[PDB]
């Protein structure tokens, strides 16, 4: 007998104040009972479960199930109730590596750790909670009662505890073999290296010798898979990676469910297929819960789809990461709040691609969206590669300098260079810091009746120009913007405008270049046409000339 | 210190479960090295999957230090940890500290590693060194001793500290020593030559009781509320008077008695913004009377220790930053302005981050606690970058201002 090391037990507890399950065993046919007795007798011989006396008061139901052609019964212990009552665990990370962060390992072996799993003992103090009962034939004897000694499949803690147990066992082998990589995925242990196949086979043998210290046998995975590996929705080849086939269906009729699957496919594709766009296809889902509601496609959603079909006609691939080369991220503006990017180390050889869509907002501008895209890519790059990329941005250095030195918020973007790839991001207007000499001065105001919703908007100027416009179905805030709009419409290329509207100032000081308000948009279009605009604010109802006059004109 | 002080969470609360944010490779490598040595010294231990808690960790560099340092973000654990009345009912915050001519800040967080943490509480200090690209599971640790940055540590360690210091205090009764989290604030009224000596005499005294060798030098000499000032001009344009009336209208929310009627009178009509208006005598008097009002302190300003301190910050341009600390609006307890932030002439976010730490330092000296910040920055930009410039061992709370305040002009 070769002594083997025990696998360290994880102490397990029920949630505070909760007891173990006490779920009644269902009745089963004579046929299923025979099947379950046979299965459990074999599990018992292998140490997986143990018979127990009648003192244990816990119970979880057991079932017997079949398959279409596989003509034998399967055991199923339903641990849902126990799972509700088991403590939380540090879970197996939901995150998986992104292929573009992987580095070349020419040699890979896949070991099956299915059998090692059953050497992981279940905390002895917890086993009582896993009791189950095989009902007896004709219910004329006591049911056969078992509990688990190993991690039950289907129980809440089994994946985290199995994974942690393997990691701890593998750790010394990994640290003393820095030229190999090891990655576990359920019963699959992937062991890779960039060594000549002979030296690699040796490391694999050394790994097997290591795991034997715990009595673990790990043979190669049945029916060794030829390249590429089909992993987590990717195709991993020795020197390149892509997503698995992206096939967009043809359809006369699209439902809310069909469009969801389409965006998901498109979103999956967008990590390597550059320029994918999903706005017009997502706009068809705004607010609806009926998933069979046939939503006709807009001519803009058809265009978008057709554009994505073109992008998807041919497979593209990414390359793996080379730590010795620089990491570069390039961004393009696509329109309607959409942005695309490529990350690469060599021109024309993308590590991966991606996209970024404008946040929901009343107002926005292109420089803010570009900044947000940069922050997203920055964070994604730190995740994948542990470093910020150098950026190539379609914004002139002088445009950026003007923006951040004058913008009221702090803002930053990391090391970057201009790439002259239209359309370029620009500032569409800039207000003056001081009043303009020789420019006419418009005092603007608007007001509305809260009940009738009737309003007025207008201005008076130092040249005696004046305008008041009656308005229907409006609000104070809206009349205040309308007044500014009228002053812009009716002035020369240089204009001083005086408002008392804190609402209007707050909007314009935010420097939007687009809005969900047509009126704000009309004001932006006027600003773009001016040469110089000074916008000044005064408190309302303080007797300030000009302002007092127009306030009267519009307040009835 | 063999005996551990029992510590619990607040009633009905579980431990923190805060996501670890992604870290650069150089920071990960630094944390691996630091934590390997800490594990060898017994300060932390690897934990298993039965521990589901987490607190974020990152790596910093103290002001002018090339050695990486581990910083655990215990903000969630601290709010979940029982309130402490450790050895008494509380240490009344020393009002004399802010009056000392010089205050030196000493990092004494290393002292915490000599006290063991309550064995039943350790699981709540769990933290993860993350992997790059999710390629390995994070390295999972918990603390065995009092951790730096945790609310419990100064509280549990306070008996040991007061004894370590008593001989020094007995000898220097005029030096104020105040502890906040991992820091000691040592103030006196001597010249830096004697003060440095004392400071070096204190760390030596600390080294003989079981350090760092670093120190920050503050001069809370003139920390006050900066007066509202009005322009003094020989010729006022329409625009100048409009700006003055707006500023006075704002000041009128703070100060009773502010009047603008006579100044508004000057703007009778619909005048060009650049037209020069002569001040009448009535308007000159009104402006002088406002000027006199603004020389007095604001009425009914008092600190209420049961309420949060609020700090607002404005970017003024050209490396200048203004800020106000208050508990209720228009009742400023302190106002200030910073310029030429060190080492960030081209980086807004670095400047803002340094202003946030300076203000927090001032807040600890004056009131013994940190303010909640209203930051003029988009959340995504701040969250991406602030850890890159952080140099303090505490971290305050903050929220984001997305609408430009009209008042930036008035603090201009
Ligand atoms: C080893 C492994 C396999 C799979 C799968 N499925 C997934 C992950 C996450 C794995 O884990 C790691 N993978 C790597 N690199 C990659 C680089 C690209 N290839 C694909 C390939 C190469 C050679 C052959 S071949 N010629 O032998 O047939 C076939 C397929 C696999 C290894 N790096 C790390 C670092 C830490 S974990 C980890
Ligand atoms: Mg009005």
């Amino acid at each position: 007998m070769v002594p083997i090391s025990p696998i360290e037990t994880v102490p397990v507890k029920l949630k505070p104040g909760m007891d173990g399950p006490k779920v009644k065993q269902w009745p089963l046919t004579e046929e299923k009972i025979k099947a379950l007795v046979e299965i459990c007798t074999e599990m018992e011989k292998e140490g997986k479960i143990s018979k127990i006396g009648p003192e244990n008061p816990y119970n979880t139901p057991v079932f017997a199930i079949k398959k279409k052609d596989s003509t034998k019964w399967r055991k199923l212990v339903d641990f849902r109730e126990l799972n509700k009552r088991t403590q939380d665990f540090w879970e197996v990370q939901l995150g998986i590596p992104h292929p573009a962060g992987l580095k070349k390992n020419k040699s890979v072996t896949v070991l099956d750790v299915g059998d090692a799993y059953f050497s992981v003992p279940l905390d002895e103090d917890f086993r009582k909670y896993t009791a189950f009962t095989i009902p007896s034939i004709n219910n004329e004897t006591p049911g056969i009662r078992y509990q688990y000694n190993v991690l039950p499949q289907g129980w809440k803690g089994s994946p985290a505890i199995f994974q942690s147990s393997m990691t701890k066992i593998l750790e010394p082998f990994a640290a003393q073999n820095p030229d190999i990589v090891i990655y576990q995925y359920m019963d699959d242990l992937y062991v890779g290296s960039d060594l000549e196949i002979g030296q690699h086979r040796t490391k694999i043998e050394e790994l097997r010798q290591h795991l034997l210290r715990w009595g673990l046998t790990t043979p190669d995975k049945k029916h060794q898979k030829e390249p590429p590996f089909l992993w987590m929705g990717y195709e991993l080849h020795p020197d390149k990676w892509t997503v698995q086939p992206i096939v967009l269906p043809e359809k006369d009729s699209w439902t809310v469910n069909d469009i969801q699957k389409l965006v998901g496919k498109l979103n999956w594709a967008s990590q390597i297929y550059p320029g994918i766009k999903v706005r017009q296809l997502s706009k068809l889902l705004r607010g609806t819960k009926a998933l069979t509601e046939v939503i006709p496609l807009t001519e803009e959603a058809e265009l978008e789809l057709a554009e994505n079909r073109e992008i998807l006609k041919e497979p593209v691939h990414g390359v793996y990461y080379d730590p010795s080369k620089d990491l570069i991220a390039e961004i393009q503006k696509q329109g309607q709040g959409q942005w695309t990017y490529q990350i690469y180390q060599e021109p024309f050889k993308n590590l991966k691609t991606g996209k970024y869509a404008r946040m929901r907002g009343a107002h926005t501008n292109d420089v803010k969206q570009l900044t947000e895209a940069v922050q997203k890519i920055t964070t994604e790059s730190i995740v994948i590669w542990g470093k910020t990329p150098k950026f190539k941005l379609p914004i002139q250095k002088e445009t950026w300098e003007t923006w951040w030195t004058e913008y009221w918020q702090a803002t930053w973007i990391p090391e970057w260079e201009f790439v002259n790839t239209p359309p370029l991001v620009k500032l569409w207007y800039q207000l003056e810091k001081e009043p303009i000499v020789g420019a006419e001065t418009f005092y603007v105001d608007g007001a509305a009746n809260r009940e009738t919703k009737l309003g007025k908007a207008g201005y008076v100027t130092n040249k005696g120009r004046q305008k008041v416009v009656p308005l229907t179905n409006t609000t104070n805030q809206k009349t205040e913007l309308q007044a500014i709009y009228l002053a812009l419409q009716d002035s020369g290329l240089e204009v001083n405008i005086v408002t008392d509207s804190q609402y209007a100032l707050g909007i314009i000081q935010a420097q939007p270049d687009k809005s969900e308000s047509e009126l704000v948009n009309q004001i932006i279009e006027q600003l773009i046409k001016k040469e110089k605009v000074y916008l000044a604010w005064v408190p309302a109802h303080k007797g300030i000339g000009g302002n007092e006059q127009v306030d009267k004109l519009v307040s009835a | 210190p063999i005996e551990t002080v029992p510590v619990k969470l607040k009633p009905g609360m579980d431990g923190p479960k805060v996501k670890q944010w992604p870290l650069t490779e150089e920071k990960i490598k630094a944390l691996v090295e630091i934590c390997t040595e800490m594990e060898k010294e017994g300060k932390i231990s690897k934990i298993g999957p039965e521990n589901p808690y987490n607190t974020p960790v990152f790596a910093i560099k103290k002001k002018d230090s090339t050695k990486w340092r581990k910083l655990v973000d215990f903000r969630e654990l601290n709010k979940r940890t029982q309130d402490f009345w450790e050895v008494q009912l509380g240490i009344p915050h020393p009002a004399g500290l802010k009056k000392k001519k010089s205050v030196t800040v000493l990092d004494v967080g290393d002292a915490y590693f000599s006290v063991p943490l309550d064995e039943d509480f350790r699981k709540y200090t769990a933290f993860t060194i993350p992997s790059i690209n999710n390629e390995t599971p994070g390295i999972r640790y918990q603390y065995n001793v009092l951790p730096q940055g945790w609310k419990g540590s100064p509280a549990i360690f306070q008996s040991s500290m007061t004894k370590i210091l008593e001989p020094f205090k007995k000898q220097n009764p005029d030096i104020v020593i105040y502890q906040y989290m991992d820091d000691l604030y040592v103030g006196s009224d001597l010249e830096i030559g004697q003060h440095r000596t004392k400071i070096e005499e204190l760390r030596q005294h600390l080294l003989r009781w079981g350090f760092l060798w670093m120190g920050y030098e503050l001069h809370p000499d003139k920390w006050t509320v900066q007066p509202i000032v009005l322009p003094e001009k020989d010729s006022w344009t329409v625009n100048d008077i409009q700006k003055l009336v707006g500023k006075l209208n704002w000041a009128s929310q703070i100060y009773p008695g502010i009047k603008v009627r006579q100044l508004s009178k000057l703007l009778r009509g619909t005048k060009a913004l650049t037209e020069v208006i002569p001040l009448t005598e009535e308007a000159e008097l009104e402006l002088a009377e406002n000027r006199e009002i603004l020389k007095e302190p604001v009425h009914g300003v008092y600190y209420d220790p049961s309420k949060d301190l609020i700090a607002e910050i404005q970017k003024q341009g050209q490396g200048q930053w203004t800020y106000q600390i208050y508990q209720e609006p228009f009742k400023n307890l302190k106002t200030g302005k910073y310029a030429r932030m060190r080492g960030a002439h081209t980086n807004d976010v670095k400047q803002l981050t340094e202003a946030v730490q300076k203000i927090t330092t001032e807040s600890i000296v004056i009131w013994g606690k940190t303010p909640k910040f209203k930051l003029p920055i988009q959340k995504e930009t701040w969250e991406t970058w602030w850890t890159e410039y952080w140099q303090a061992t505490w971290i305050p709370e903050w929220e984001f201002v997305n609408t430009p305040p009209l008042v930036k002009l008035w603090y201009q």
